[PDB]
């Protein structure tokens, strides 16, 4: 019955609950890279005295936070469990599909943990770039693991694209269109949509990778008539869409999470949210090469990039303000869900307005390749990742478990986690603004006390995902079972109770017309 | 050209019969009266060619993997 | 006891036996190209091949055999097929990208020139334009043996389907014959890179599109299909027709202009 | 069928918080601990 | 000719961020320009400009490899 | 180069550099006009027990918060563009230099009229000279003419490097089989200090750059010194 | 050849409780565990190579 | 042509054949279309069946509307919609 | 939400006791590899 039930899984819900536990674990791996990153620069000189290890460590650590923390649990995690819920289906098209592409991420994540075990790891940063990353500069097996990982991802997460977009278009009841679905389901929808078209792009691109490492092909090799910056592009091509991949699903949860705890039947403006998601969608292909202004790009097509880039920051805005609006005239209630969703708006703003600062090609020319970046995307993707992740978490824990979190706790520890995340990030703009490279192991002495600041904001998050995962345990060691859920009526994914049956919808909802 | 009315299983029938295969005849002749081995150029070891950066997984590391000798030069020339 | 039309699958352990083939082809690929050994890659390769055969024994099951595909079902089947189809449109997508930005930029390793100083294409009038004709006829055949299938008519079904695969063997025979006589390898630059990768793909859905018609062919003879329920088919129909189309695009792009 | 209820749809058992205090930790603390054994073994080879 | 060289000047052929074309086609120009002169008599120094401007771009590596090539029968420019 | 506990860039070496502070003044006006405009609003709407739950017309203040955002963005990317553009135009360079990236040092090729090159290697901790700087002096300094139009060439032997030196606003990717070109003018003599920003293994954070900016007569000596 | 659908539809739905990957009978369940056997005795196989592969030799 | 090829009417089978011979006679017991809303008064209530003693109803109050109100419907007295006030009865089994 | 008393209440002894194993579960193993770094390089 156990491996039936976990191993051979058919369930939306089960499957939905292995995504959660992989993604903690490997959010475990990734805090603990953070923390080896951080212990290294927080003070000058070398800690482990052997910077291709550093380097090993950059790359894993974002590798792990984004194939298998953050993809894992936004679209894996909550959209198994509560797409079809939100929908009324009875699980999802595919639901023995839906199997494979979890359980090819537990082979995925150990092909990155060989990587790095074998050889002297794959030292490449997540871009993968060649030369470095060719049979030269990194001989041996290790970034060759590293590229069969990010395939197996990759095929999950494809076919997972191609479960969800099928489970969205052809499983609501009749009567529901797609301007009746919560903005989750869109949000999920449009991000399947993304991986769908862009992750075929990274596969050929690093498979180009694999066959100039392995097979003789020079597509990347001028000595062949290659080119690394053709690289650059295949990858940046998937990696755009990869950063609205990953932040989607998390405005779909903010979306619920503002809405239910201003005491809203309804977000503010939904056509407008779906128009700003679907805009994202859209203009999220068309911006790529803003990751290559230092590259030696013409002139015109930096400002073509440049102006791109910018119009993103209109749908974007919509969507903040719309937030803003749906807490206006609310019943506010300060749950720590509510909590996660504001620090998440402010932390996204914050992070958004640096990526503004980029965009202007003339001012990315001094900030690329800076903690200036780093700074931007800790706030704007990672940390508003994260926050929309705990947010989602302690708002739908009671429906997934049937138990409750002790809600004092869980304002502790948001408390703790939002200090530490600003005290970690925001001085990197200091960093970055006076001239500090990232990826580096050391740094010139000047920069001494904003890398000390940062590292110890470092510990305290650390403090805050060991508390969280005290706070996991006492509600599950306590058991104090739900009883009734407000707001029913505008969230049907708790209308089956907590937690909802194994089999949930056997009898479909009734939707007329009219 | 014609028809249009019903496309139906007799149609397209008659197109795999009446122009499809037969196209392919025609290739296939054509192909088989141009056929027949061209001379091989002098080898020049030029270096954006016959590219060695990690021997091959299979044979002497040095071949490739449908390597015809008649025509397919080594990184020294043509063997033997 | 449901009252909707969609299907709840019975627990399989396919999932995981697939996703561990997948373990084992690249963790094989890796000891393969690294640890001089082929044989983590063989076992990985027939479990793959042992997954797919009992996962679509199994699909056929619940449709043939237990008439658990209802129209809501098999049309959530046909946009799983067109997704996955338009995914695999984008994976060439990237080979076009590399090929078009090395052949219209060729950098001074090259001659600066394109084709390369010492490439000798082939004739595209010759194998490749005989390789185009019988794709287009495969496409042409494979037409009529959909409209035999729902006029009712058994026969010519499986003559016209018969002829569609033969015509898909022919082309992989005449490609594996071009890749042995062929002056250029894969190691011959850009040019040979670009050439065996996008064409050699393009050969592996060939081979797979030719093996999904003989699974279609044998459930045919084995009466499988109705007049108007046989998605099977029409998923290797609309697969095969992607397979002519991006062998177009090859031959007007790498044979034809960029000779 | 499956058991259905609170402590009953998860993989993991509940019925006791010190077993479960013992799985949990050795579930996260084996994550957490990975990387560090890792850059251990690194700097063991040189 | 225009003497008092300081350096390549701007070429509108070549107007853009990436420059490895200006060096390659001044290499190939004065490398025609002296097979030119060299056989059919000549003096090399109408090449001079062409040699000026490659040597002031070219990496010395790039012109020591093309060098190299040529000498080697290998070198795929058309010269 | 960068001082002890400084928040925004370096001061501008060049005119360009120059520039580009006053821009981003701009869009730091900007910035905080919209953070603090975001701040004010969110906090407003947390602090009131008056409700107002009924379904809200959205039409009319969603035109307000798209061309308003779209106005701000005009008014930062005419600016943007224009010193995009400035950055562009032709300048005439009195010298061009080329370098090439190393693992893990950067070479040097004055090749105008002699044959001049040399290499470039991080002084090590345990040998820099007393008041030098850790991490960002080097053995041979790039002596260059100050108050002079510079073109730079940049390439790599191996792999990726990015050759930058931050109060110039200079940054250029050094790409194996590319020629990248910049320009480069200082408005002082003095020493100028960037490091290699596009990771390159192992000792990425250990392969500087040290311009040293003296008048012509003294760049000429030199030059001729180093052959 | 002849139809036989309706016998193995006979045969698919007995009400047995098999479920769909074992309900042809016994050759199915070899076939499972030969394929089940090869991924779980590979998989050991492969983590053995990682071991190996972990250490200079 | 030919024969050979059997129809849906000779080999469909299980719930695909239930769901073609119910539609031949007009009926829907598989929910696969979208059922039409009555007045929806007191005295005209939408009909919701039912296998059961309970379904839940989804009410999309005014066309176009985006919110859809949801809530179980209880075998009984007719229930109201919580937004609209529109009646629903459920008729079981 | 409202939900029924504790089935299994967790005093504030029994939270402490996991709060402790659970921190000590993150610490002692890093804090061993990293008091041993000089060992290793
Ligand atoms: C034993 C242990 C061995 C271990 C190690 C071995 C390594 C093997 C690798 C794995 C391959 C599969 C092994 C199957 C072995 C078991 C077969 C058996 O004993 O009896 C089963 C079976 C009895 O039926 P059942 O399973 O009780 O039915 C439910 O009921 P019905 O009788 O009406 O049945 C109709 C039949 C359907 O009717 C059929 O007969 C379908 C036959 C499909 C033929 C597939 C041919 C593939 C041919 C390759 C051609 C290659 C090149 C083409 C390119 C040219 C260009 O339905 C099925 O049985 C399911 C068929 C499977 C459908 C899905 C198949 C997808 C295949 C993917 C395999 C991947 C390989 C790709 C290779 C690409 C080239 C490198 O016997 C058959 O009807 C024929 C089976 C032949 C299998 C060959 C597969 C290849
Ligand atoms: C955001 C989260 C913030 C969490 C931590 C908050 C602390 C920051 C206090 C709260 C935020 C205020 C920023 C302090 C910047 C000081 C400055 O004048 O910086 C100038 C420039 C460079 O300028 C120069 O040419 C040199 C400046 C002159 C030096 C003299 C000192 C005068 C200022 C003293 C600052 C001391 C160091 C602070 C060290 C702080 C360490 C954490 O730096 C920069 O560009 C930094 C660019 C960061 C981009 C931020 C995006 C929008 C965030 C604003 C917060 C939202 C609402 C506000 C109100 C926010 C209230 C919550
Ligand atoms: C969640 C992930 C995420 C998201 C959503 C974003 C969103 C944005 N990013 Fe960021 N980005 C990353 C993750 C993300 N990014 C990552 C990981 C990298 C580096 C990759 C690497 O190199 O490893 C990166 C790098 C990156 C670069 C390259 C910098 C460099 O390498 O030198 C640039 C350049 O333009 C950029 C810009 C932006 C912009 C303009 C947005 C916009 O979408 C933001 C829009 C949001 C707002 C603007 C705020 C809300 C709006 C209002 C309140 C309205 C009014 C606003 C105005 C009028 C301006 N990003
Ligand atoms: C989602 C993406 C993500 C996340 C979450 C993080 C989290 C963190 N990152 Fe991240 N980081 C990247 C993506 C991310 N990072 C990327 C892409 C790079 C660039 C790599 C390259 O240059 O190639 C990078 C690089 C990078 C650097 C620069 C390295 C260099 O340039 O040399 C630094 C430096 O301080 C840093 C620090 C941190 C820290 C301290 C945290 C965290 O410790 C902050 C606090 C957050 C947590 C503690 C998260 C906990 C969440 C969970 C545990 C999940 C729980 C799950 C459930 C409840 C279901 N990161
Ligand atoms: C006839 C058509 C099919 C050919 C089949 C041969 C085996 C290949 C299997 C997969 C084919 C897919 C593309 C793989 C890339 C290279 C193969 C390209 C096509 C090919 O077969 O190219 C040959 C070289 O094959 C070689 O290197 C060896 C190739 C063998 C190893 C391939 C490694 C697998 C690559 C990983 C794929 C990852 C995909 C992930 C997707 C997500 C060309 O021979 P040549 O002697 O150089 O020149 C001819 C000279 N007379
Ligand atoms: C370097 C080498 C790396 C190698 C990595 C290899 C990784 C994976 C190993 C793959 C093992 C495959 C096993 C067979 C899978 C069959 C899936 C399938 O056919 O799934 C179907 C759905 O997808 C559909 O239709 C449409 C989708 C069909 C997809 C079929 C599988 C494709 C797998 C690879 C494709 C990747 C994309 C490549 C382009 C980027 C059916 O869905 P189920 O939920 O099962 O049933 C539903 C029931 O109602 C049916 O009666
Ligand atoms: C929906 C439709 C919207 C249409 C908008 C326009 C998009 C399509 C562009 C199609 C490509 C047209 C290119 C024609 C002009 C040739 C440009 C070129 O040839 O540029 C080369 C790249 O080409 C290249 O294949 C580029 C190859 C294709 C790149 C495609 C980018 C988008 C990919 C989408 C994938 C799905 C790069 O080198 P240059 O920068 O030239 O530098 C040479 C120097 O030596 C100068 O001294
Ligand atoms: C090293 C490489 C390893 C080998 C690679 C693969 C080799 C060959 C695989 C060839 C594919 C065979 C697919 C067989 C599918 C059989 C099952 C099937 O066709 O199932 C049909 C449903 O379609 C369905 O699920 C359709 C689902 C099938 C989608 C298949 C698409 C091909 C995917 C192949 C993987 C590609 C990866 C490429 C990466 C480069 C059943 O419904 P019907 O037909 O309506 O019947 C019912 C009627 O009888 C009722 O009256
Ligand atoms: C169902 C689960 C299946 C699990 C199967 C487990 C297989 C266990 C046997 C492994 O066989 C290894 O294969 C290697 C292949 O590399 C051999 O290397 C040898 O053979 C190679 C091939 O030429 C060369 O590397 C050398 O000759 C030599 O070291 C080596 O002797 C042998 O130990
Ligand atoms: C970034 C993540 C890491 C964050 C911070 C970790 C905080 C430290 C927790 C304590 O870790 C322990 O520290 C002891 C020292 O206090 C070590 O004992 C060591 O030192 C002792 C005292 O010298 C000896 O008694 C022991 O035998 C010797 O192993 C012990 O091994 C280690 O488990
Ligand atoms: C027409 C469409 C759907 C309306 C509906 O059927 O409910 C609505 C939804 C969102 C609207 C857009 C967004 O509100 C954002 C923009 C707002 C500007 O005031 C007009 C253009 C603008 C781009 C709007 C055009 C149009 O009214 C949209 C696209
Ligand atoms: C035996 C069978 C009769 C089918 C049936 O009604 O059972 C017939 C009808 C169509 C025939 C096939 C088609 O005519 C196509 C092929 C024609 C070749 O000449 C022989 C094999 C070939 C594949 C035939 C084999 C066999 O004779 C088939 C399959
Ligand atoms: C952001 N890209
Ligand atoms: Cu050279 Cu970084
Ligand atoms: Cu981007
Ligand atoms: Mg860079
Ligand atoms: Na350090
Ligand atoms: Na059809
Ligand atoms: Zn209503």
């Amino acid at each position: 019955m156990f491996i039936n039930r976990w191993l051979f899984s058919t369930n939306h819900k089960d499957i939905g609950t292995l995504y959660l536990l992989f993604g903690a674990w490997a959010g475990m791996v990734g805090t603990a890279l953070s923390l080896l990153i951080r212990a290294e620069l927080g003070q000058p000189g070398t800690l482990l005295g052997d910077d291709q290890i550093y380097n090993v460590v950059v790359t894993a650590h974002a590798f792990v936070m984004i194939f298998f923390m953050v993809m894992p649990i936004m679209i894996g995690g909550f959209g198994n469990w509560l797409v079809p819920l939100m929908i009324g289906a009875p699980d999802m098209a595919f639901p023995r599909m839906n199997n494979m592409s979890f359980w090819l991420l537990p082979p995925s994540f150990l092909l990155l943990l060989a990587s790095s075990m074998v050889e002297a790891g794959a030292g490449t940063g997540w871009t993968v770039y060649p030369p470095l990353a060719g049979n030269l500069a990194h001989a041996g097996a290790s970034v060759d693991l590293t590229i069969f990982s990010l395939h197996l991802a990759g095929v999950s997460s494809i076919l997972g694209a191609i479960n969800f977009i099928t489970t969205i278009i052809n499983m609501k009841p009749p009567a529901m269109s797609q301007y009746q679905t919560p903005l989750f389901v869109w949000s999920v929808m449009i991000t399947a949509v993304l991986l769908l078209l862009s992750l075929p792009v990274l596969a050929a691109g690093i498979t180009m990778l694999l066959t100039d490492r392995n097979l003789n092909t020079t597509f990347f090799d001028p000595a062949g008539g290659g080119d690394p910056i053709l690289y650059q592009h295949l990858f940046w091509f998937f990696g755009h869409p990869e950063v609205y991949i990953l932040i989607l699903p998390g405005f779909g949860m903010i979306s619920h999470i503002v809405t239910y705890y201003s005491g809203k039947k309804e977000p503010f403006g939904y056509m407008g949210m779906v128009w700003a998601m679907m805009s994202i969608g859209f203009l999220g292909f068309i911006v790529w090469a803003h990751h290559m202004f230092t590259v030696g790009m013409d002139v015109d097509t930096r400002a073509y990039f440049t102006s791109a880039t910018m119009i993103i920051a209109i749908p974007t805005g919509v969507k903040v303000f719309s937030w803003l609006a749906t807490l206006h005239g609310g019943n506010i209630k300060w749950s720590p869900a509510m909590m996660w969703a504001l620090g998440f708006i402010f932390l996204f703003t914050v992070g958004g307005l640096t990526g503004i600062v980029l965009a202007n090609s003339s001012l990315d020319i001094v900030l690329h390749d800076t903690y200036y970046v780093v700074a931007h995307f800790h706030y704007v993707l990672s940390m508003g990742a994260v926050f929309a992740i705990m947010g989602g978490f302690v708002h739908w824990f009671p429906l997934f478990s049937g138990y409750t979190l002790n809600d004092t706790w869980a304002k502790i520890h948001f408390a703790i986690m939002f200090v530490g995340v600003n005290m970690t990030f925001f001085p990197q703009h200091f960093l970055g603004l006076s001239g500090m490279p990232r990826r580096y192991s050391d740094y010139p002495d000047a920069y001494t006390m904003w890398n000390t600041i940062s590292s110890m904001g470092s510990f305290i998050s650390l403090t805050a995902v060991m508390l969280m995962v005290f706070i996991i345990w006492e509600a599950f060691a306590s058991k104090r079972e739900v009883l009734t859920v407000d707001l029913t009526t505008t969230n049907l994914e708790w209308l089956n109770g907590c937690p909802p049956p194994y089999h949930t919808f056997e009898e479909p909802t009734y939707v007329n017309l009219k | 050209k014609g028809d249009h009315g019903g496309t139906g299983a007799r149609t397209w029938r008659f197109l795999t019969f009446g122009l499809a295969l037969p196209s392919v005849a025609l290739c296939t002749l054509n192909s088989w009266l141009h056929s027949g081995h061209r001379e091989r150029p002098a080898f020049i070891p030029y270096h954006h060619l016959r590219i060695r950066t990690k021997p091959f997984s299979w044979g002497d590391g040095n071949h490739t993997f449908f390597h015809n000798p008649r025509v397919n030069p080594l990184p020294t020339g043509y063997e033997k | 006891h449901q009252t909707h039309a969609y299907h709840m699958v019975n627990p399989s352990p396919w999932p995981l036996t697939g996703a561990l083939s997948a373990l084992l082809m690249t963790s094989g690929l890796t000891m393969w190209f690294h640890f001089n050994s082929m044989t983590l890659l063989m076992i990985g390769l027939t479990t793959n091949m042992l997954t797919m055969y009992q996962w679509w024994r199994d699909v056929i099951r619940e449709s043939t055999f237990q008439g658990h595909h209802t129209p809501a079902v098999q049309k959530g089947l046909r946009y799983g097929m067109i997704l996955f189809i338009i995914s695999e449109v984008l994976f060439f997508t990237g080979f076009f990208w590399a090929f078009y930005h090395s052949s219209l930029a060729p950098t001074p390793e090259l001659g600066g020139c394109w084709p390369p100083t010492g490439i000798h294409p082939l004739n595209p009038l010759e194998v490749p334009l005989l390789n185009t004709s019988v794709l287009l006829a495969s496409g042409v055949s494979i037409t009529w043996a959909h409209h035999s299938l729902m006029e009712g008519d058994r026969k010519h079904m499986l003559q016209a389907l018969f002829i569609t695969i033969t015509l898909g063997v022919y082309f992989t025979l005449l490609q594996a014959s071009e890749y042995y006589e062929a002056p250029f390898t894969i190691s011959d630059g850009v040019y040979g890179s670009t050439f065996f990768v996008a064409t050699g793909f393009h050969g592996l859905h060939v081979i797979i599109g030719s093996t999904f018609l003989i699974v279609c062919f044998f459930r045919q003879l084995k009466f499988h299909f109705t007049s108007n329920h046989h998605f099977g088919f029409e998923a290797a129909a609309w697969y095969w027709h992607f397979v002519d189309v991006v062998w177009l695009f090859l031959y007007v792009s790498i044979y034809w202009w960029g000779s | 069928h499956y058991e259905e209820g609170p402590g009953k749809n998860i993989p993991f058992s509940v019925e006791n918080k010190w077993r479960l205090l013992a799985m949990m930790t050795l579930f996260f603390g084996s994550g957490f601990a990975a990387p560090f054994f890792i850059v251990r073994h690194q700097l063991l080879k040189k | 000719k225009i003497k008092n060289y300081q350096t390549a000047p701007f070429d509108s052929r070549f107007p853009n961020q990436n420059q490895t074309r200006n060096c390659w086609q001044n290499y190939l120009d004065f490398h025609r320009c002296e097979k030119a002169m060299t056989a059919k008599g000549g003096d090399v120094s109408v090449c001079e400009w062409y040699r000026r401007v490659y040597k002031s771009l070219c990496p010395i590596s790039w012109v020591s490899t093309w060098d190299d090539r040529r000498a080697e029968g290998t070198f795929p420019g058309k010269i | 180069m960068a001082y002890p506990m400084q928040l925004g860039f370096q001061d501008a070496t060049s005119p360009i550099m120059e520039e580009l502070l006053h821009f981003h003044d701009h869009t730091l006006m900007i910035v905080f006009l919209i953070s603090s405009l975001v701040l004010y609003i969110i906090s407003l709407m947390l602090t009131t027990k008056l409700t107002h739950t009924s379904t809200m017309d959205a039409q009319e203040v969603e035109t307000i918060w798209t061309i308003l955002p779209a106005i701000i963005l005009i008014l930062i990317a005419l600016p943007s563009l224009r010193i995009l553009y400035m950055m562009d135009e032709i300048n005439n360079p009195s010298l061009t230099v080329k370098t090439m990236g190393h693992q893990w040092y950067w070479s040097y090729e004055y090749t105008d009229y002699e044959d001049l090159s040399f290499d470039s290697y991080m002084i090590p901790t345990s040998e820099l000279k007393p008041g030098e700087l850790r991490l960002l002096e080097v053995d041979n300094r790039v002596v260059l003419p100050m108050e002079m139009t510079i073109r730079m060439l940049v390439s790599s032997e191996d792999v990726l490097h990015s050759w930058a030196v931050p109060s110039l606003g200079l940054k250029t990717d050094a790409i194996p089989g590319r020629l990248n070109q910049t320009t480069l003018m200082s408005s002082r003599p003095g020493l100028y200090y960037g490091q290699c920003s596009e990771i390159c293994g192992s000792n990425h954070s250990f392969m500087p750059i040290v311009l040293e900016l003296v008048p012509l007569k003294y760049f000429e000596k030199w030059s001729a010194s180093m052959l | 050849f002849e139809n036989r659908v309706a016998e193995k539809q006979k045969l698919f739905q007995e009400d047995n409780g098999l479920p769909v990957h074992l309900k042809g009978g016994a050759t199915d369940n070899i076939l499972y565990r030969v394929t089940m056997t090869l991924c779980l005795g590979g998989t050991l196989y492969s983590l053995y190579c990682l071991g190996w592969a972990s250490f200079p030799h | 042509s030919g024969g050979g090829v059997p129809t849906d009417e000779e080999q469909a089978t299980g719930l695909e054949r239930e769901v073609m011979l119910a539609a031949r006679k007009g009926q829907d017991p598989y929910n696969i279309l979208a059922p039409k809303a009555t007045s929806g008064t007191k005295e005209d209530p939408n009909l919701v069946p039912s296998i059961t003693n309970k379904r839940i109803v989804g009410c999309i109050c005014e066309e176009d509307n985006s919110t859809v109100i949801w809530f179980w419907l209880h075998k009984g007295e007719a229930q109201r919609c919580p937004s609209c006030g529109t009646h629903y009865k459920l008729v079981p089994h | 939400i409202t939900a029924k008393p504790a089935k299994t209440p967790t005093s504030p002894k029994e939270q402490a006791i996991g709060l402790s194993v659970t921190f000590l579960s993150f610490l002692l193993p890093a804090g061993w590899v990293l008091y041993h770094l000089d060992n290793y390089k």
